[PDB]
RNA sequence: ACAAAUUGCGUCUAGCAAUAAUGAGAUUGAGCAAUAACAGGUCUGUGAUGCCCUUAGAUGUCCUGGGCUGCACGCGCGCUACAAUGAAAGUAUCAACGUGUAUUUCCUAGACCGAGAGGUCCGGGUAAACCGCUGAACCACUUUCAUGCUUGGGAUUGUGAACUGAAACUGUUCACGAUGAACUUGGAAUUCCCAGUAAGUGUGAGUCAUUAACUCGCAUUGAUUACGUCCCUGCCCUUUGUACACACC
RNA sequence: CUUCCGGGAAACCAAAGCUUUUUGGGCUCCGGGGGAAGUAUGGUUGCAAAGCUGAAACUUAAAGGAAUUGACGGAAGGGCACCACCAGGAGUGGAGCCUGCGGCUUAAUUUGACUCAACACGGGAAAACUUACCAGGUCGAACAUAAGUGUGUAAGACAGAUUGAUAGCUCUUUCUCGAAUCUAUGGGUGGUGGUGCAUGGCCGUUCUUAGUUCGUGGAGUGAUUUGUCUGGUUAAUUCCGAUAACGAAC
């Protein structure tokens, strides 16, 4: 609460949220098949630049890895 | 620590540093010019207390705009029979009172204390009645018997508690708020007590040694003899 | 001028004289500045600061804008004028103070291209050494003009061409061919200054992505007039007056 | 006139002295803070004007005396300088234009500064930046406490909304390095926010000046003077020289 002289209380209501957290639970969702095969929910990164520990996203027809949310876009883009 | 032994400047203070006079009233005996306070630091100084009475500021109107200088009073008195009065203006209050206590020491004069009505036991008050006027205040000192202390205003009671006058009656006319004229009025009344020919002082003296005669050799020598 | 410099001696001392010199009739301007002060100015120069105020919702802060430039008007510093001593064309051909790029785009030589604006290509230079012998301007010399708001004067508005940069719009500035207004020496009032001075006349530097139209310095051309006095606004503790405090507002 | 070697608050006074220290030659008239007020009213005198007598209610803290220091501020006498003239010279004030300040207006036209000593000033030649102002935005910053526990407390982009730009600043849906436990709470932090009339600093003018001071004396009760001047001369408180300390000091 400042003090001024001429123009007070424009007030754009200052609504800035921190994080809604209405989605995106940490992956307790998982399943293993007994003796001994494992199923990897959010199957990992095929990008060889990382160790495939990202739990790549399930989305619409564009998915991405976890070390970089914008990049590694699942389209797929072909290089030739 | 002295730390500086005083230089004999005049011929009088030459002799007290050389010890040829050992009695303070000898210069009072011939009414000498006592113009070094370093004289009376020899004879007295033991039992010589300074009291100030006022540090009355005073001002002058320069063109921008005022200027204050300080007429500090101080009053020294050996507690039996010598009194002084000091007044000087300077730019600091310290450099008044460090130098006012000089100017009181130079004018230290002897008091005559006389018996009031019955000569028994170390006379106390005043031999006669004395008025000292310094500008429209005039304090009129009067004897009193033993045991009635100094009745006055609180200021010249301090002029008499340090003078050795024990039991005195006073009465002061005029503008008794002007402290300069109320200290000096009593100072010119206390010092008077040895200037009034009471009939006790008729048989005279052998009338002189005049110590520039008595010690004409040490002032004839130019060699500054020590000690 | 490093002054016994002689000069009918001023209160024996500070009698101008210009006379003596022949680099020198001060080579001669600056800086420097006491005591006491002002409610001068600066909290917006500062991590100088009391206190006051504010702080996730900033007055702080970074961004995109805007503005600080806007206008019937008033006022000051200052620019080119109002022209024949001039405006043009030509020719001749004199400076000085300075400044110039290695953690920032400087000084620019040279060629070259372009009405220009500029642009290209290749150097110099950390500078008595290169820009640079910076070969500055006004002025000098023949002509065109024929005083006619003219060819004096360039505000004014279109247009394109440009530069610098992310970005140009009461505009960043700059080029051309148009556009030629006020303005003809300026009322009462009023500023500045005594020798290389006044004024005319350029240039450098300062700020500066580009922007002087201002401020500091520099040189050039070079006068008139006083060499006095206290009417004028003046100012300095001499005397005297007062009924004046915060002092004749 | 000279002086007290008398008095006085002093200016002064041969009386304004001998009014001494609680003083005494007789005698009379008069004063008691300032106003109100020589008014009001009564008596009395005058042709009248007026004269003599003469209050108070009320108001008020000063009013007054003498002297010092402030105006080489409208008074003499001096002595300077072109921010003084004079003898001029060039100027602006006229004209257009650049600015500066106002006023106007505007969302704001940020502001400090207003005689010399505010005004092409604040080095204040600003498209943004500056920037302080105006609109939109935007960022966050400390700790002990504390409550999720590490079943994600966070933090980031796509994507369509919001945009001025992708500000995942916010978000429809997505994965994610997760811990500084991202706290309401200490409260420090910044500030071109306020007061230069709370200050430091510097700077400005007072003042182009020639002017100040100190110890030691005599001058005065004292404020304060003297030194720091009569004259001559100087750019000069610079010097002779009267030389009332100087050897002084700026």
């Amino acid at each position: 609460a400042k003090k001024r002289k001429k123009k007070n209380y424009s007030t754009p209501k200052k609504i800035k949220h921190k994080r809604k957290k209405v989605k995106l639970a940490v992956l307790k969702y998982y399943k293993v098949d007994e003796n001994g095969k494992i199923h990897r929910l959010r199957r990992e990164c095929p990008g060889e630049n990382c160790g495939a520990g990202v739990f790549m996203a399930a989305h619409e027809d564009r998915h991405y890895c976890g070390k970089c949310n914008l990049t590694f876009v699942f389209s797929k883009p072909e290089e030739k | 620590e002295d730390s500086k032994e005083w230089v004999p400047v005049t011929k009088l203070g030459r002799l007290v540093r050389e010890g040829k006079i050992k009695s303070l009233e000898e210069i009072y005996l011939y009414s000498l010019p006592i113009k070094e306070f370093e004289i009376i630091d020899f004879f007295l100084g033991s039992s010589l207390k300074d009291e100030v009475l006022k540090i009355m500021p005073v001002q002058k109107q320069t063109r921008a705009g005022q200027r204050t200088r300080f007429k500090a009073f101080v009053a020294i008195g050996d507690n039996n029979g010598h009194i002084g009065l000091g007044v000087k203006c300077s730019k600091e209050v310290a450099t008044a009172i460090r130098g006012a206590i000089i100017l009181a020491k130079l004018s230290v004069v002897p008091v005559r204390r006389g018996y009031w009505g019955n000569k028994i036991g170390k006379p106390h008050t005043v031999p006669c009645k004395v008025t000292g006027k310094c500008g429209s205040v005039s304090v009129r000192l009067i004897p009193a018997p033993r045991g009635t202390g100094i009745v006055s205003a609180p200021v010249p009671k301090k002029l008499l508690t340090m003078a050795g006058i024990e039991d005195c009656y006073t009465s002061a006319r005029g503008s008794t708020g002007t402290l300069g004229n109320f200290a000096k009025a009593t100072y010119a009344a206390i010092a008077k007590t040895y200037a009034y020919l009471t009939p006790d002082l008729w048989k005279e003296m052998p009338l002189g040694s005049t110590p520039y005669q008595a010690y004409s050799d040490f002032l004839s020598k130019p060699t500054p003899r020590l000690h």
